[PDB]
Parts: C-alpha cells; structure tokens; sequence
C-alpha cells in the first residue's frame, strides 16, 4: 500500500510546522474534527490515524495502541504533537466492585488516554442517547419508545457492563454483537433480562462460556456505582448493545398498536448502520458539550494543543 | 579534500539573506515553498563551477562563501553612477571586478568563441585554482529535460541543453552536468576494458612468475578438493566469460598426478596461482560489481549485468531479464533511470564532485524513496551530498543531517 | 450530471490488463512504479474529451469506458488485410470504424476528424470535458512563456512524448491573471449598472417617502466608514463628507420623513455593499483559497485593475516572481474553483513540489469549494491522500 | 498594411518598419501611423474609461441630491418626461433604460395627491448632469465617430453593449441591422479613419 513507516512519520512530525493529533482509526479523527471545528471552526490542527502507518512488525502491524506508545516514546519532549488512546479497561479494579484507580484523564509528556473504556464512552450520557435517537428514529412510536428508553437507560447500565466484562473474561470480545439479538432482550420495568434463547448460530461451548461468565460477573456489577459503570462498558460493543436495546423496547411498546409496524421498525433501527448512529451521538455529544456540566470530553488536551 | 562549509547570503531580489552551515557528509535541506532551497543549490552550483559570470542575472548585495579548508569567495554587487558591477574577491586578497553590462554582452556573444571577459575569468579561475571541486547539478526539471534530449548531451558536452534549460528558467541556472544514463554506459565499457586489460597484464606476469618459481621449486588429498572448488568458482563466473575451461585443466593435472616432494610445491603454487588470479578479478572489477548491486538491489523484475561472448569482442552491458532476454539501459521507466544517474553520481566511478541534487523524491515510488540516501552512502565514495527534498520517505533516519532553512525577510 | 464510473483495459501496449472502478467525486489512484497509472489518466481524457483520433496510436485490444448515467462507448483495435482499423461502438449501436494509416497521416499533415466530430456532436460525447494536469507541469510552463498555447504546448508535449498523449488543457498561470482581470471588469460594469438602476430607483423611493406616516445615524457612520475603507471603492470614496454634512443638517434643525429618508439610504447603502460583495464573490473566494497557503505573501488587487502580490511592506511584485510549487497551487486551486472550467479534473503527481503541509490541505480546500466535479489523482506521496483514504484506489494489472 | 494583415501598432511595429526601411533605404523613419486593432482597442478602452467616469459621477451625483434634497411642476414634469425618454431611446443607456417608467410612477405619486417642487427640480438637474456627463463623457467619441459617419454611406461606425455579455462591441452597423467588425472597411474607407483618428484627440499629442 500507499503509506507512511514508523520512521518516515517521524521524519515528517520533524519537517511539519503544523500542530498535530495522533488517534488510532479514522472514526476518531471525524470525532475529534467535529470537537475541535465546534470550538474553532478556522482551526488549523490536522489529525493523523495510526491506522494508517504500516509497521514492519507484524504484531505491531494491528496493534495500533502498541503503535502510539512507540511513536510517543521516540519523540518524547516534541512540541507540535499529542496523543490520544483508548484506556481500555486499564486502571480499573474488578474486585467485586468496578473501582477506578485514575478518575480522571491520563497525562504523560503530550499522552492522554480517554476518561472511559474508549473515545465512545463520552457519548454515554442519556440526554445524548435520547437526542441521538429521537433524531434518527422510524418515527412511528418515537415519543413512547424514547419514554421507555429512558425509564430502561439507568439500570441497563448495569447490563451493558455486565456483559462487557464477560466479553473480555473469556477474551471473545465481538462474541455479544453476533450472539446476543433484540429479541432475546426482554423490557422489564426499568431492567431487561437476555435470556438464554436454546438456538443459536454460533455453538453451544460459546454460548455456554458468556452466559457462565455473565451470570458470574452480573452481581459484581450491580453493587458498582452507576457513574462507574458507565464508563468502563465497551465503546463498540455499547453503540450496539444500545440500538438492540432501542429496538427491543420500541417494539415492546409499538406492538399493541400495529405488531408489524413495530416490528418493522424495530429491525429497521437494528438495521441502521453503526457508523450514523456513532455519527449521530457524536453530534449530538457535540451540541451537548458547554449546556450539560454532565458531558464530558477532553479538556486538558484541547487547552494542550 | 575541499568541501563546502557555510553560504552568507545578503538581499537576494532586494529582500532576504541567508546563512546555512554545513556538514561535509550529507547535507538534508528542507524548507517552506518558496525559502530558497532551489536558489541556494544555484548559488553553490555556481560558485563551486566557477562560473561567477553568471551571478550578472542575479539581484544582491553581497554574496560570501566559506570551504571547509578555509578558502573564502565574496561576491560582491555594488552599483556604481547607475552602472552595476560585479567584483569577485578572494579570501588571499586576489580579486577581479567587472560590469554587468560587459557580463551581458558577454553572455550575448556566446548566444552568437570566447570573450575578453571570458578569458580574463579563466584566467582568474585557473591561476587561483578555484576549480579543485566539480559539481553534479541535478534540476528539478530533469524528467522532461532528458525526454527533450533523447529526440534531437553529457557532462562534457551539455551545450544544447544548458542553453535551452537557461533560456527557460533563466539565465542564473547552472550548466547541466548531470551524467545521462548513455555517459554511465559508456564509463562502463571503459572501466570493464581497463579491468580486463588488467587482467591480461596480471596473466602475463603471474604466468612467468609462477614458471620461474615452478622450475625453482622443482630442484594432499585436501589440496586437490580445495583446487577442484577453485577450478569450479573460476568456470562459473561471468567474468571468465572469454577462457572457461579450469576444471578440464585440473582434471587432466589429476589424471596425471594419479596415474603415478616437489610436485606439492606446483600443486601449492597452482592453487595460489588461482587464489590471486581470482582476487585481482575482483579487485579489478570491485567498483562495477559494487555499483551493480547497488542498482540491482532496487529493480524488481530485471537486474543490470555485463556479459562476454567469445566471437564478438564488444562487452554487452545492459538489464537482464530473468528470461534470458537482454536491453539497453534506455528501456528503463523515468523512475528506474532516475535512481540509475543518482546511484552513479554517489559511486567512485564518476568523477570528484559535490552532488548537487534537487528535489530527489521525482517519480519514485515510497519503496524506493526510503532507501535511496542508504543506498547512496553505502558506496563510500566520500563526497558532499546536498539534497533539496520535500519528502520525508526520504530524509527518514538521517535527522541528524537535516537543515531547516528560514531566510529573513526585510522591510523598507 | 455525468461521470466517469468504470475503465476496462485489455492487451494494452500488448503487455496488461487493468479494471478500475471509480466513485463520482473524488479518486485517489495509486500503485508501483509502472503500474500504469500516467496510462490510465491518458486514456480516460482522451475518452471524456472525445479525442478518438488518439486511440490510433494506442496499441490495445478492447477499451471500455462507462459513465454514470449508463452511457457505455466500446473501444476496440481490430487487424483486417494486415491493417489496423479503431472501432468505437455506442451503446444506441451507432458505431464508427476508421483505420489508423488515415489518422497518422492527419497528424503528419497537422478530413476524418471531420467525420469523427460529426459522429461525436451527433451523439453528444462531448457533454463534459476534461481539464488534464500532466506530470511535467512546470516545465511546459516555463516553455510556454518564452486556446492557442493550448494547442502549442500540446503539439510541443506530443513531438516529445508521443501523439496519444491527451491535449493539454489545464489553465496556465497567464490564463488565471487574464481571466482574473476579465471578471474584475465585469464586476466593475455590474456594479455601475447597480448604480444606475438604484439611483433610478431610490430617486422614486425618497419620492415614495414624500407623503408617508440616533442608532440609524450611527449604522449609516458604520456603513459610509466600511465603503470608505473599501477595497473594491476606488472612485467616490467621500461617504464620510456627505455623512457628515446629513448629520451637521440633522444636528441643525423632528419629521417622520426623515427617518424614512435615513431608512432609504441605510438600505441604498447596505444593498450597494451587499452587491459590491456579491459581484466579487468568486474573486474573493478563490483569492481567500490561495492566501491560506502562501506564508510570507498575499495575492490581491487593487485597481486599470492590477491584480498582484501584497507583500507585508506592503510593496506589489508580479505573478511571476513566484515559486513553482506556489505556481502549481494557484493552477490547482483555479481548477477547482467555480471560476475554472467545468471539467474532470485530472491531475498525474500532485505532490510535485510542494511541502507537505500543503499537500495535506490541497485536496481539502479543493473539495470545499463545491464545484461538484470528479477529481482523479494519481500520486506517491501518502500526505496527498490521507483524511480520505475510503477514495483510494489500489490499481495492480495483470502482466501477460 | 496588406502585406501585414496577409502575415503592427504605433509602439508595436518592428517587422513593419524593418520592411519599409529594407525596401526604401535605412534613412526612412519609423512607421508611426496607427492600425484599425489599435484604433479598436483605443475606443474600447475609452468607453470602457467613459463607463468608470460616468459610474463615479453617478455616485457623487446621488450623494450630493441626497444632501441636497432633504431639510427642506406641470412644466417640471413635462421637461422630465422629455429627459426619460431621451435617455430611454439613446444607446449609451443600454446598461439601464427604464426612465419612463421611473417618470410615470413619479407622476402616478404626484397625480394621486411646493416641497415636491424642490424635489421635482433636483431630480430635473440630477437627469440634466447625467445627460451632460455623458455627454462629455463621450464627446471625444461622438466627435470621432460624427467626422468618420460623414463619409460612410451604407453603414456605420458604432458601439454596442449588454447585460448578456459585458464586452461591448464596436464595430460597423449597417441601416438593415447588421454588426461587422471593422476589418470589413475597404481601403478608402480603413485610410480615412486612420486619419480622422490621427488628427483626433482620442490619439496621442504628436
Ligand atoms: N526574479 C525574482 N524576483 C523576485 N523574487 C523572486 C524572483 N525569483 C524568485 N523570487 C522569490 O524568491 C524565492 C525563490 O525561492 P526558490 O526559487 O529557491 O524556491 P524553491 O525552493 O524552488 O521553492 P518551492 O519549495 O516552492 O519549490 C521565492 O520566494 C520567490 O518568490
Ligand atoms: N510504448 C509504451 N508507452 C508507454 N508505456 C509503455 C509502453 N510499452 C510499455 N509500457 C509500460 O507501460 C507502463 C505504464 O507506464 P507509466 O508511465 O504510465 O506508469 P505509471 O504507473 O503511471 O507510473 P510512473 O509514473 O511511475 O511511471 C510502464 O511499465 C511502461 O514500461
């Protein structure tokens, strides 16, 4: 292909005058272009992906963090650049209880690290969610549908966690995207309940495995804290999680009206792309920042560049 | 040697000097568009070619270079009762001083033999010897240049091609020395002729000095394998492409040893015999090896080597193809020529220069851009490399050689 | 409108075939050295330009070239009795053979291309041009200075690099100043043409304002003082005397009328700056384009119009003091602009003497310009094309 | 001339005055007299220069009724009505030719109900300048252009703009209403206009 080296960058952060972001993909690129032209619409910063620089290693090849620590470390003390990566579930204790050791975000000579699990993490906050989703709806049942939504989005937090940490436990981490349907969900009064559906595509071991690592780390979950549990959910596996979770509670409540309309509409709203939902959220995120003391995003590395 | 070691500009087009320190290495200089990367290399092309002549097309003040071994070269325009005038003074006190116009008309007569003006800074040149370095000026405009030379040139010989490439960027542009890729065929026919001419006068004498030691000497079995892997090395190389029969030799020497002291002396002799006749083949053709498998390191589907044919006495140089085919080095892409005179232009078969180089990363790909300056330092010629380039393919792992430049602006 | 959304090429040069598919907006073509990618730029201007004399001197089997709008034109090289013979062939089935001795012999001699153009505006192939930036920019240009030009440095390309290469069309440095000097003028003549009729109009409005029934004074202070210290006033500059002398009147001598006459010539001012804005919108839009590029300089004008480089000293130097990368940038940035030709723009090795910095803006701030044309690129450089790497297109042939 | 116009200015004439010295000796001067490109260019430069002027002039001229028409009649009205429609059929006014109207709404305004006379006279004197300036705007043109249509019978030299494309075109008219360039001049009649333009005031002081 057509790209940079680790060391050619270099060489290039040495030629290049300019002010410069490294983040890992393209979609935090568009994110963090959205914040910045908010604030600065004539801003002049440009955004690099390390996703787009090859690396002779091959496991540095798609190890995009392993990437950055390199980069940052060999030009460590330079002026025009900063760093942004994903904290992952680093610093968090699982302990019965999720217990965040940082609290805040990560600074280290230009290195900052996202206050949640991933840079989708910011767009966790509920008035988001429900904006987000009120704007790109069917627009069938909406006003009821975001009604439940937002009745179901303080405990299925707790959930969503859950099942992130039971992802990562046996380290199949895109296992609940292929597994877990809307349909499984079920809409309780505030809660939901996946419950072990006896088919499924992928084998029963799988299956088996996530539900034992589920149900082992459900209760852990719930004695956390709230505020705690929303940050460490999974940016990618969260974004999906929530559109089942919007297409099971729209259809839940739009049935009694017209089944097949709900239903229709539901897998509709499965059926939308992730890539406008997160562009949606992050609008919204976006118009959220400076209203909501609640809306959080990277300060200290906006006031750094 | 003498190499550059620092350039004193002073209100170049009435408005910016500039001052950059040099290595005697490699010099990777790098700026914004429009610094003067382009008018630095002019200026040193001129100044180390001598021909201060055409610093009359140039508006400035004063224009100071200082070598590496201390000598010093100050250029000064001044403007005396509306006449301009050029004046050249040396760091020895030793000066010469002329007009623009006479410049002028100067260059206007060559556009017609030299002039007074002409012999008086030869003179002034030579009797100074301020022509100790040359300089391999490689424009930017190259790629087209050489395509408008292959339809109607060589160091020597650019006379069409510095006049045209004047008329067109101007009349301060350098003469046009860069070798053409037929000049680097020719050198190398001529360097394989005085290897394998070297070769013969080597035969000659390590024949009569090895029948002398032979007939001197005169009043195992691990000796024989070692001649057998000699006779084998010395049948299966190119350069033997004219004489190929040593292992028949030994063969026969075997037969006779086995069919029936002293002879280990000739058998010893023999294998030191082969052992130096080997080594003075690679000796002599060291530098066409080297520079073969500089090039040869980057071409993908072909590599340049050389081949003898016993009924032609013509040495082919030239690409081979895996399938046994053979071209000219005039088949090659823009991007394939292109690393061919800049590998040459860094080997010790051209001649002793300061390459001048402008904006290298022309029609290369990313592959090829990130090991051109290793692959140019890696011949160990011992020149002065200075390199105007926008591309950081090319100046990766040599951040210690890198030179900003920012020239200062000046207000009226 | 119509673009380009496939290229099909087979047994070109005897040697590959190649099957690109393209997007409407914006291509970012790249591969190895001697992909074919400068091939690959020539064949689809000759195509979109409608220049099929070009494909005689094309050895080739089958070119097939498809627009977005489901037009489809076959191209083939077909031998009969030891004689090459181009065929184009439409998808309405109308279709044209000529041989390719009768075409050399047209270019030796410079009759069928009569026919070829008749074929052409017949079935409007030249519906879209194509404005094609080669690889040897700078060189031409520096040719060309020591349509016509057009013609000449296509003649001058095509003795040394072969008579398939398209003709050169993109806007020369000389071109861009005429031009801007053109629209100039005719933002002058609009402008006093806005003159008349508001004059015309306002004189009916005050007299509209016969018999109809403090921050106003302050607005038409700000008004009169912006056209004052405008630019694009070079003439009847004193706004500010007659502002004066309405306020000294005022200050004098309370009518409703006069408000209404305040309000008349509040509103006369402000349309004669919305339209002094609006008539140089296009100027002021690309002059704003480039001076986000240069550093140490400013392309403007001034006004006969003069139209220059502001220098911080504020002292004027002509276009051609400048560099070549900075040459390059203002053709580039003419191309895309509304302004400029609408075309397809081609552009072989953008990144031809520029610094990085500005090879990681230049496909930014041409798209941002809304010209709403197809940009193809074929470059080297990973800065030219990073922010929109989903247009990159990996082009490897297969080798015969 | 048709030894140039088969293969040249005042400023612009080397190969000219290199041919007429080759053919007539080296003592022979500079051939100085103008070509019908350069007379073209000349007064489409003035109309053009006449155009700015008369742009300036409106301006200055709003301005000053402005200032003069505020803090402050059959016959005006007819005087004003002679005005439009004078500069409503004249070609100078082709930019913007809308003065009747302009002068029927002003009568509609007056006709539907002392200060309006103050008005009515300063709009009379606004039209009355601007008729003149044009006027003297272009008198050095109209005075050419009035000494070469005395001698052209079956056409005309004259100007024409729009608001379709902005160049205005000069250019000879003919009764029927034919545009032709001025190349289509014979001999006689490209040698009197050279001429009457040589001893115009539009030409430079020689
Ligand atoms: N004749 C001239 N008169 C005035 N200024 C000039 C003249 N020629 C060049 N300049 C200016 O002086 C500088 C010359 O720089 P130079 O030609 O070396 O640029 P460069 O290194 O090739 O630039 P780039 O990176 O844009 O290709 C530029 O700022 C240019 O505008
Ligand atoms: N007659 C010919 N004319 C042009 N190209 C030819 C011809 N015969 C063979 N080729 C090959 O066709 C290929 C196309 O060359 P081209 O210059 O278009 O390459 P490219 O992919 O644009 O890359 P680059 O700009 O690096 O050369 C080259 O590999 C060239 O060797």
């Amino acid at each position: 292909s057509c790209a940079y080296t680790i060391d050619s960058y270099i060489t290039l952060l040495t030629m290049s005058s300019k002010k410069r972001l490294l983040v890992e993909g393209r979609h935090d690129r568009s994110h963090l272009y959205q914040l910045i032209y908010k604030f600065n619409p004539a801003s002049k910063v440009k955004i690099d992906t390390a996703q787009d620089i090859k690396a002779s290693d091959k496991a540095m090849s798609k190890n995009n963090r392993l990437k950055i620590e390199t980069i940052h470390s060999k030009v460590k003390g330079k002026d025009n650049i900063s760093f942004l990566c994903d904290r992952a579930f680093r610093e968090f204790a699982f302990n019965d209880q999720i217990e965040d050791l940082l609290n805040s975000h990560y600074c280290d000579d230009s290195l900052y690290w996202t206050l949640g699990h991933s840079l989708e993490n910011y767009f966790f906050n509920p008035s988001i969610i429900i904006d987000a989703f009120q704007f790109l709806s069917p627009s069938e049942y909406k006003y009821k549908a975001i009604e439940l939504f937002s009745e179901l989005i303080s405990s299925s937090f707790a959930v969503l966690a859950a099942v992130s940490l039971a992802a990562k436990d046996i380290d199949k981490a895109g296992l609940p995207a292929a597994l877990i349907d809307w349909k499984d969900i079920v809409i309780n009064d505030g809660t939901i309940k996946l419950i072990r559906r006896d088919s499924y595509d992928i084998d029963s071991a799988c299956v088996d495995s996530f539900f034992n690592a589920f149900d082992a780390v459900l209760p852990r979950v719930i004695a956390s804290d709230v505020g705690i549990c929303s940050r460490v959910v999974r940016g990618h596996t969260g974004i999906l999680l929530l559109q089942k979770l919007f297409s099971a509670c729209l259809y839940y409540v739009g049935r009694e009206d017209d089944a097949l309309q709900a239903d229709s509409s539901a897998n509709y709203f499965c059926n939308l792309s992730e890539l406008s939902l997160t562009t949606a959220l992050a609008e919204s995120w976006v118009r959220k920042i400076g209203v909501l003391e609640d809306v959080y995003f990277p300060d200290s590395l906006l006031k750094n560049i | 040697i003498r190499t550059i070691s620092k350039i004193e500009l002073s209100k170049i087009h009435n408005r910016y000097n500039l001052t950059v320190d040099f290595f005697n290495d490699l010099n990777v200089i790098h700026g914004k568009n429009g610094a003067g990367k382009s008018t630095l290399i002019h200026v040193i092309a001129n100044i180390v070619n001598g021909d201060f002549i055409r610093f009359a097309f140039l508006i400035f003040e004063e224009i100071k270079a200082t070598y590496s071994d201390g000598l010093k070269i100050v250029i000064r325009r001044d403007k005396i009762d509306e006449q301009s005038f050029i004046s050249v003074t040396l760091s020895n006190g030793k000066y010469i001083k002329f007009a623009v116009g006479e410049a002028m008309a100067t260059v206007r007569e060559i556009e017609s033999v030299k002039s007074m003006l002409a012999m008086d800074i030869d003179k002034f040149v030579k009797e100074n010897e301020l022509q100790k370095v040359r300089a391999s000026y490689f424009p930017a405009f190259r790629t087209m240049l050489e395509a408008w030379s292959s339809s109607s040139r060589s160091s020597f010989y650019n006379r069409k091609a510095s006049a045209f490439a004047r008329e067109l960027f101007g009349q301060f542009l350098p003469s046009i020395n860069y070798p053409s890729p037929m000049e680097i065929e020719d050198r190398l026919r001529e360097e394989i002729r005085r290897a394998q001419l070297g070769i013969a006068a080597y035969e000659s004498r390590t024949f009569s000095e090895s029948f002398v030691k032979v007939f001197s000497a005169l009043f195992t079995g691990e000796l024989l394998k070692e001649i057998e892997g000699l006779a084998i090395a010395q049948d299966s190389s190119i350069k033997n492409g004219y004489y190929a029969e040593y292992s028949k030799v030994y063969e026969e020497i075997r037969s006779l040893i086995n069919r029936n002291n002293s002879v280990s002396g000739a058998l010893v002799v023999y294998r030191d015999a082969l052992r130096d006749r080997q080594d003075y083949q690679e000796k002599a053709f060291s530098e066409i090896d080297n520079y073969m498998s500089s090039v040869n390191s980057f071409l993908e589907d072909k590599e340049m080597a050389y081949d003898f044919d016993l009924r032609r006495k013509y040495p082919k140089v030239g690409l081979k193809f895996p399938d046994g085919s053979w071209s000219p080095i005039r088949v090659l892409s823009s991007g394939e020529r292109q690393l061919l005179t800049m590998l040459y232009a860094a080997s010790k078969m051209g001649d002793d220069a300061i390459v001048l180089i402008d904006q290298p990363e022309i029609s290369l790909h990313i592959d090829w851009q990130e090991d051109l300056l290793k692959r140019m330092l890696s011949q160990l010629s011992g020149r002065q490399i200075i390199v105007c380039t926008h591309s950081p393919s090319i100046a990766t792992g040599y951040e210690d050689f890198m030179i900003n430049i920012s020239p200062e602006f000046i207000s009226s």
